[PDB]
């Protein structure tokens, strides 16, 4: 029994071993008593506008769109506290532990900047904080580990499986099936077992309304679409949520490619996919034929999953939201024109929600439209990644 | 078939609890694999617990994660799981086989006929470990269908109504978790928690056997002493598995021995 | 002859070779245009706004201050874009470039903030960048080099002399004197030949007007100080500014003391430097007996500098600004302190103004005090620095 | 004294252009380069510019950066300096001797006293590259207090304000920057501006001596041929300084070569 629905259409549910019933349901309860607690609310904005920087800009990128009839703004959570959307949830979730009585948490992270997001909320609320990364993620997010490091977090490498997100996914679930009575797990996507997509959603959704009213305020309507990558979403329900009943507006969401879909090397299974019960969840996900998880693959390690958010899932199976795909080399020409022509650096998880952008203006440069892209995050954590690669590369 | 019902009321006329070692299918091979499990039988186990190979098996330790990793090294699939399920059945007519199960290998390719292939090997249990009774609608109604008993767990803190569901909707034993957590022979559990063993003997539950962190026989006589009706041991017996792999004759001998003194322990 | 007063008190003025005084007069004269120019201020606005992402936030620090009578605000220039308060004065300064009909720009930099800020400026507007650093700076602000290399700029090191800052400010001297028909000197600090050290003043003032504004908002009432670090002077003279007539209001400077003012391995020339001619200026400045200038010192880039702005030498003299400094050890001392404590990570040239900061609270901890510490960074580019560090420290 | 002046009449009166080297004071060390002094004396220089080693010299390209260096690696400072001008105004009783200045060595302890310690060891001018006619008039007034010439520059691209100013307050001679940029062999100026070269004349300036880049012979041709009175080389000097480091007595031939062809061209 639960006070929210647990699903999306089909898809969602709470498929974790019955020992963390009870940590779930007091953590639904707690979101419950806290949506409507004005103290709460007042303490979370507080945190969001004079720690975090928020409301973040919408920047119109005139450059890159030249010569096309695409107006294309950029919405800019790469400029909140941490460098990235993550902070936003966190601080939300940070405030829900305190609210149960916990003191330690425990996260995963991929990019690091969940991770980043974690370990500053916790230097800054007065949590212990030990954090999970797989061992390939360590070394290609390097930058991150030092931050997380110098904030005082605990940084556990994670060398089974894959050694990326879904191996950090795992090895914090088995962590939290044993500490829950002291540490909240502190799941940094739109993914995992109820309440988590519904708390994750409501904690980023501030994305989309500001979108909304800066959008109103210099267009005078509404964007044509939105467009986001994709990796558990939570950055793309952040910034669809508060449009997803303006039927007018597009919602695109990014899925990687990889290095193609038909090398079998992406992250990529709300499209390629099939629906299968991993990480407490019925969503689509890698498997092989016989119902083993597959190893994902991304240039981008905040992509690096096997699965996605159960709402996602649920959008794209009634046609509200369409998903597409962007390969690591389309996410590597955006990250290049994005930081040559607009002096943006992005995160090459957001710099996939680019690519499929340029590709919209470029394949129809006589389509009048409005675009939205959100930039989720900012590429310091990937320089040294993506100057190797362009070194290897001969440029 | 009634395996786990002629087990208790055989068990119960001899005053004796059930000892249940669990392994994984396949570790390290096949072939070592069948040797280990007519081990187990021949050393005292009372019932089976065996685990079908995954990927990513959210409720096990490193030491069963390393099992697991094991039986895929040496290729093993569910299809060859359930062609070695058939093969020890066909040995061991009467002794109860339950299953460890992850989801989505349930899941997977249908629920109905998941439970429809372990009706025709002679399974007799399945315990699905990522679906706690809230999720349960499916799996149990095909288990039933098919002959199968659906097992539930029974979590230290298990409140009353989570008590009644399990006592109503599982068949064959109650699995009674020793601790928070996940499987590991060093993490020892609490002792069998007397109100809980008392619950579900008051709700008609299946018989309670303990599971989690159970590793030596003091700690099988305090399972039965509270009152349960028998222990699991999973990673005890796998880290035998692990430390023999060069000595397959020695391995096969101290898993003898051990299951044998666990047993034992049964007794008391 | 110029239209603008090109001295502060003694100091200041225009020491460069003949060739280069018609660049400044039409420098001074384009500014002065441009100040008047409704559509100048509004183009400048809306970058600083849009792009930017001003207004910055002005964060209270809570846990550092426990247990004291002293209540910290830290006005937030780390969240700019670019990551450091000299995005603001870069984006005016483009805008003059553009609107003097040049389509170049060369700039030095230290930590690689200035440098990033010109390249990101440059990639936006439609401008050539070329970056003189010091060789010992593009080691130790790495990442920084990175970034600019990303966005287009040429990054040119510098061997001679200290391989730091004035080695940097040397070189880009040199080449504007043969490039001035088209290329600006976009200076990056309050130093330098009039106008720069108005300029920079005028285009980054918005520091102390916000801070203003925040803190009568929060506190309803002034600020007892405001704290900043001083290497050429641009953040502390654009968080000063506004309050310069606010005359309850202490004003304090933190120059960098290096291994300790004793070694003489500092860059504290205001307090213990002596007047002198360099860089276009008569300004304070580390020399040796028979006039040759010293090479000075600090752990961070952004502070090496053997000289200062001619404002700061001013409102020292009359006695309306305080100047103090502080060592490497206290700097990182601070930089710890904010990471672990309020999960911010400042540059290490922000973390000096905070070590004093921290000093007044602990050295008279029952003096009730409203301070504000301008945060003029965030610490991305010195966390393999401090990491290697504390290290090499044992920790 | 009256050297220019006397020096310009001479040249006037034999219908010649000067021809004035530049070194650095002390490159490569004290008792060598007061030999290569000699030589460019002896072949045919009829003024000196010396610089005096500076820590940051701004209007320098790395060629006399280079010799600032060596001279600092043979640890001369400008008290050494005023040393060897002594010696070489002692030697050399008529030959024009101009200093380049790097404002702070002027400033550092005294403007008045640097002035007065150019003139006791009979310095005839001093140019300090970056002081601008704008800052220049402590400079100025304490030069000709001390009958010393202060020496202004004339860029290519002078408004009339300047080539007044330029004209009132410089004497002894005026500074016709070939170019923009810094010094250098490499980078030749342009031709001499015939325009700014006819508006000093009128304007009754000091005669003018073109410099920055003029590194041969046809170059000093030029610049005579248009109106200026001389031309100063510099890099071109040094670089012969440079090349022969290890071979002394070479060094000293081929800077005599060099001079005299620069001479020679001074008479076209
Ligand atoms: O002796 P240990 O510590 O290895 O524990 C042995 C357990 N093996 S098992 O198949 O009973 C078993 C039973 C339940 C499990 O998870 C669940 F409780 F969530 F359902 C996992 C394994
Ligand atoms: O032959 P080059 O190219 O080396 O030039 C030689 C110049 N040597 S100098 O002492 O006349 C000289 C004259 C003026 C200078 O700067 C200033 F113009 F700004 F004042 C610098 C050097
Ligand atoms: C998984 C991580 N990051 C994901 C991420 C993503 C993808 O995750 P969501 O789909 O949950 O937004 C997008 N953009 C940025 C900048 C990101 O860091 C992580 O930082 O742990
Ligand atoms: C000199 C540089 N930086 C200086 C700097 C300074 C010191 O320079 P000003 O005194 O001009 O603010 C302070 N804080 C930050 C974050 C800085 O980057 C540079 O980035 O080129
Ligand atoms: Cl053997
Ligand atoms: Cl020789
Ligand atoms: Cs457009
Ligand atoms: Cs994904
Ligand atoms: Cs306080
Ligand atoms: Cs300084």
């Amino acid at each position: 029994t639960t006070l929210l629905n647990p699903y999306f259409g089909e898809f969602g549910g709470m498929y974790v071993p019955q020992i963390l019933m009870p940590a779930l349901n007091q953590l639904e309860e707690a979101f419950v008593s806290a949506q409507k607690d004005p103290e709460f609310q007042a303490q979370f904005a507080d945190l969001l506008k004079n720690y975090a920087g928020r409301p973040t800009a919408l920047t119109k990128c005139q450059n890159i769109t030249a010569g096309t009839r695409t107006t294309l703004y950029l919405k800019r959570e790469d400029l909140l506290h941490g460098g990235a959307h993550k902070t936003n949830q966190v601080l939300g979730q940070a405030l829900l532990a305190k609210r149960m009585g916990k003191s330690e948490i425990i996260a995963e992270t991929g990019a690091g900047q969940h991770g980043v997001a974690s370990a500053l909320a916790s230097a800054l609320l007065g949590l212990k904080c030990r954090i999970y990364m797989g061992a390939k993620d360590v070394e290609r997010q390097s930058p991150n580990v030092f931050r997380m490091r110098l904030m005082g977090a605990e940084v556990i490498p994670v060398h089974s499986g894959s050694a990326t997100l879904k191996d950090a996914c795992n090895e914090a679930l088995r962590d939290w099936s044993g500490s829950y009575e002291t540490a909240h797990y502190m799941l940094g996507t739109a993914a995992g077992p109820h309440p988590y997509p519904t708390i994750v959603r409501e904690f980023q959704r501030m994305i989309g309304e500001e979108t909304k009213a800066q959008i109103l305020d210099k267009e005078g309507r509404l964007p044509d679409a939105v467009i986001a990558c994709v990796g558990g979403g939570s950055n793309a329900i952040g910034m669809f949520a508060d449009f997803i009943n303006d039927t007018s507006v597009g919602l695109i969401g990014v899925e990687p490619g990889g290095h193609g879909i038909e090398t079998g090397e992406h992250g990529a299974p709300l499209k390629h996919g099939r629906v299968g019960i991993y990480f407490g969840m019925k969503a689509p996900m890698m498997q092989t034929a016989d119902g083993q998880i597959e190893e994902s693959y991304s240039i981008s390690a905040g992509l690096d999953f096997p699965s996605v958010g159960p709402q996602h899932a649920y959008l794209n199976s009634i046609g509200r939201a369409d998903y597409v795909s962007i390969t690591d080399d389309e996410a590597l020409e955006a990250f290049k024109t994005l930081c040559r022509h607009e002096g943006i650096i992005p995160a090459l998880e957001s710099s996939h929600a680019l690519a499929h952008a340029l590709k919209m203006m470029r394949e129809q440069p006589e389509k009048e439209q409005l675009l939205v892209v959100n930039l989720s995050g900012r590429g310091d954590k990937d320089i040294f990644t993506v100057h190797d690669i362009l070194k290897a590369r001969g440029e | 078939m009634e395996r786990y019902e002629n087990l208790f009321a055989q068990l119960n006329d001899r005053r004796e609890g059930a000892f249940v070692p669990f392994v994984t299918l396949g570790d390290p091979g096949i072939e070592q694999s069948l040797k280990i499990i007519d081990t187990l039988i021949d050393a005292g186990a009372d019932a089976l617990e065996l685990g079908v190979p995954f990927s990513d098996p959210l409720a096990d330790g490193p030491t069963i994660q390393n099992a697991n990793l094991r039986a895929f090294a040496a290729g093993v699939t569910p299809a060859q799981c359930f062609e070695m399920l058939a093969l020890i059945r066909e040995k061991h007519p009467t002794i109860p086989i339950g299953l460890l199960m992850y989801a989505n290998l349930v899941f997977n390719n249908g629920i109905d006929a998941f439970y429809a292939r372990c009706e025709q090997v002679g399974v007799d249990s399945v315990l699905v470990a990522d679906v706690p009774v809230e999720e349960s609608a499916p799996f149990r109604q095909a288990a039933l269908r098919h002959n199968i008993a659906p097992i539930f767990i029974c979590p230290p803190n298990a409140d009353d109504d989570l008590l009644r569901q399990v006592a109503s909707y599982g068949r064959g034993y109650t699995y009674l978790l020793s601790r928070s957590g996940v499987t590991g022979a060093e993490n020892r559990g609490a002792l069998p928690l007397h109100h809980l063993i008392e619950k579900l003997k008051e709700y008609h539950a299946a018989p309670a056997l303990q599971g989690f962190g159970i590793s030596s026989p003091e700690q099988v006589s305090a399972a039965v002493r509270a009152g349960a009706a028998g222990a699991i041991s999973g990673s005890a017996i796998v880290k035998i598995i692990e430390k023999n792999l060069a000595s397959p004759k020695q391995m096969l001998a101290e898993l003898r021995s051990f299951v044998s003194a666990m047993k034992a322990a049964s007794r008391a």
